[PDB]
């Protein structure tokens, strides 16, 4: 029976033989695997290829629970399994040795690990590694002995549909301990819930972490006492401490009377709760979807407003949204809205990325507060965007970084491993080294990546946007091409065309056939600036809701301040600094004159010279 | 724990004080006032304790009227 | 006025609270009435009910 294994390590056939853990449900492919690997001549240990944390000791769970289950094949049956912790690592070498003789002299011992090499290379231990890729060619591919005594096995996470089929199987075992009736169309938000945001420890435990406090609200709120058994108890314990006084104050003549009212009281009460539990056990605790998506909301602090959507709408409210962010230049909008749509349907290829649109115009223009108003119309999320600047990748030791610190020497890999849904922005991709071209283009063509380490990332769900300065020249001359006009009478497919002519010179012929769409911007006219400034106006009047303050500003202080900073070079830069140095520095002086403007109106005037502020009631 | 253990007696004795409070134009309730707030309750515990003290109703009225202005 | 008027073991190995609480000595607790919420809803369940 092995007395030395089963004191050295802990067995898993004991504990699986009671079956008081709950079942390993969802792995049924890997136990197939195992016990083939196990019945192979050559190559007969197993290993556990994969990130820890995605369920490595259910297959041992599992492996081990099968024999009672008599589900092994003859191969393996009725053979116990045997864990040896890293816990337990001259006299750690005495041990070893009479363990491994046991198994030999037992045949029916299972190794399983998270020296040895002469037991590997005869075969005589059919040990189960638990190890890390990492960990796994840096220790046992640089030894040709267990080179090809050890079989690599990948392990990873389950589909989604065999996720829905894991928590559907321990439904009993959480319905029965808090007594919650859990919905069947709960089970599948939760699991679309779950992967949608929550994707950084993989699964199973990204999925089954919403169940703790989604039933618990409403199991909570239906289990309080609605102002009914309150004041009754209340009543029952100021009774009970005034018979308490008078009976050690030696006055029984009204200890019967505080006895009768006791007890009438203690029967009203046991009547109130015997009505009240009946008529709370006429209903089951149904689950709603709302609980899972109000969990996630505070999970990831995302408001419930964007949540709670069927997926439908977004895409036709995108335009409206980057038309409300972003003033004017529609044409954009109505190019990039009609390419990210396809790609979500299912049309474009889903290992591609939904986006690869390519931003080009003058500097200025703002190609971030688009890319931002896209990120917030698709995403929710204003800060889940990722920026790489080129600038510092223009030698070859570079290309090591966005990837990952190769083995040896001690980025972009590591922070959208955990936002998957996350807008990629870069900068200067017109100078950069060679090669981060060849990764772009594999990242737009292949999908994803791999790092250092083996551990392979995605970017199927990742939009990329490269911003170019290039070309900029071109445009700004055709505005002035002609008096009395610009290029914005002209089609925009021209303007399109001749940029992609002018584009592919400098770049790769075939990194330019995976993009969706060329996204060249406008130049802004006195038009379009009166709107930003308006914009900013409200964003400043927005900004000030606390203080209660309604701040309007005359459309000819808006002309004024225009002109202040027009510069198409330069683009809006001026005007924030404009808007700062004229109306904020006397704004900021009337707040600090002890709350002057504090609950009242203010009024920006301009009347030729100076600019009046006017105060009044709001 | 302030009021849930106060008797009716006790909450009797703050009433007291309370009415008291008013007549003798005192805007504070102090100390001096739950004294006779406890001296006109005639039927708790403390009622025996200054019966068999020889302390009565109107000596001690005149004798906190007398300390205080 | 004088004159006139259960799991032993985990009792001696710790120190119970609601025993002194109940007496009215403590401190009340104002103010964390969220945080109070917050850790008997995730306690109250049957999977991940060890708040931290
Ligand atoms: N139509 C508009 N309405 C309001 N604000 C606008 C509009 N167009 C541009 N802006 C503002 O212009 C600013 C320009 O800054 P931004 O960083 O976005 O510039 P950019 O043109 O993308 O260039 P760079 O890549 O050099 O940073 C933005 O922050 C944005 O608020």
């Amino acid at each position: 029976n092995t007395p030395t294994l089963d004191s050295l390590a802990r067995d898993l056939t004991v504990i699986a033989k009671d079956g008081t853990l709950d079942p390993v449900i969802g792995r049924d492919k890997e136990i197939t695997r195992v016990i083939e690997v196990l019945s192979r001549r050559t190559k007969n240990n197993p290993v556990l290829i994969g990130e820890p944390g995605v369920g490595k000791t259910a297959i041992a769970e599992g492996l081990a629970q099968a024999i009672v289950n008599n589900e092994v094949p003859e191969t393996l049956k009725d053979k116990r399994v045997m864990s040896l912790d890293m816990g337990t690592v001259g006299e750690f070498e005495e041990r070893l040795k009479k363990v491994m003789e046991e198994i030999q002299q037992a045949g029916n011992v299972i190794l399983f690990i998270d020296i040895l090499k002469p037991a590997l290379a005869r075969g005589e231990l059919q040990c189960i590694g638990a190890t890390t890729l990492d960990e796994y060619r840096k220790n046992i591919e640089k030894d040709a002995a267990l080179e090809r005594r050890f079989q690599p096995v990948q392990v990873d996470e389950p589909s989604v549909v065999d996720t829905v089929a894991i928590l559907k199987g321990l439904r009993d075992r959480y319905e029965a301990h808090h007594r919650i009736n859990i919905s069947d169309e709960a089970i599948e938000a939760a699991v679309k819930l779950s992967n949608r945001y929550v994707s950084d420890r993989f699964l199973p435990d990204k999925a089954i972490d919403l169940i703790d406090e989604a039933s618990s609200k409403v199991r909570l709120k239906s289990h309080t006492t609605p102002n009914n058994l309150k004041e009754i108890e209340q009543e029952i314990e100021k009774v009970k401490n005034e018979k308490d006084a008078a009976v050690h104050a030696q006055e029984f003549e009204n200890a019967a009377n505080l006895r009768d009212k006791q007890t009438k009281l203690e029967k009203q009460y046991e009547e109130a709760k015997n009505e009240w539990k009946n008529a709370q056990n006429g209903m089951s605790t149904s689950l709603s979807e709302e609980d899972i998506a109000e969990v996630i909301a505070g999970w990831t602090g995302i408001p419930l407003t964007k949540i709670n959507e069927t997926e439908s709408e977004k895409l036709l409210s995108l335009e409206d949204t980057l038309h409300e962010r972003v003033i004017g230049q529609k044409d954009a909008v109505n190019s990039i809205s009609k390419a990210v749509r396809r790609a979500r349907a299912g049309l474009k290829d889903p290992k591609r990325p939904i986006g690869s649109f390519i931003f080009l115009g003058p500097t200025g223009v703002g190609k971030t507060e688009l890319a931002r108003a896209l990120a917030e119309s698709m995403f929710g999320d204003d800060d889940a965007m990722i920026r790489v600047d080129m600038s510092e990748f223009m030698e070859k030791h570079a290309v090591s970084r966005l990837v990952g610190a190769p083995p040896g020497y001690v980025q972009l890999t590591e922070k959208v491993r955990r936002k998957p849904y996350s807008v990629i922005l870069f900068d200067e991709i017109e100078k950069a080294h060679p090669d981060v071209f060849n990764i772009l283009l594999q990242v737009l063509d292949d999908g994803h990546l791999t790092d250092t380490k083996g551990r392979t990332v995605d970017f199927r769900n990742t939009i990329i946007i490269m911003t170019s300065n290039v070309g900029a020249q071109e445009l700004q001359d055709q505005r002035f091409a002609g008096f009395g006009g610009s290029s914005d009478g002209q089609d925009y497919e021209t303007i399109r065309k001749t940029m992609l002519k002018e584009l592919k010179n400098s770049f790769r012929p075939e990194f330019l056939n995976r993009v969706d769409d060329i996204i060249v911007f406008h130049k802004l006219t006195k038009e379009e600036l009166k709107e930003i400034v308006t914009m900013m106006v409200n964003k400043l009047t927005n900004r000030l809701s606390e203080q209660n303050i309604n701040i309007i500003v005359t459309d000819k202080a808006k002309d004024k301040i225009a002109e202040e900073g027009y510069d198409p070079e330069y683009g809006a830069r001026p005007l924030i600094r404009a808007i700062q140095k004229t109306i904020e520095d006397n704004l900021s002086e009337l707040i600090l004159d002890g709350n002057q403007i504090e609950g009242k109106k203010v009024t920006v005037d301009h009347d030729g010279k100076e600019f009046k502020y006017d105060i009044a009631e709001q | 724990m302030l009021f849930g253990r106060l008797t009716e007696r006790a909450q009797r004795v703050l009433a007291h004080a309370q009415e008291e409070a008013i007549r003798l134009n005192h805007s504070n309730i102090g100390t001096e006032h739950l004294l006779l707030g406890l001296m006109k309750e005639p039927e708790g515990i403390a009622a025996k304790v200054l019966e068999s003290f020889n302390i009565t109703e109107d000596k001690v009225i005149e004798e906190v009227e007398k300390l205080i202005g | 006025v004088v004159k006139a008027l259960n799991t032993p073991t985990l009792d001696s190995l710790a120190r119970d609270l609601t025993v002194i609480a109940k007496d009215g000595t403590l401190d009340p607790v104002i103010g964390r009435d969220k945080e109070i919420t917050r850790v008997i809803e995730v306690l109250s369940r049957r999977t991940k009910n060890n708040p931290v």
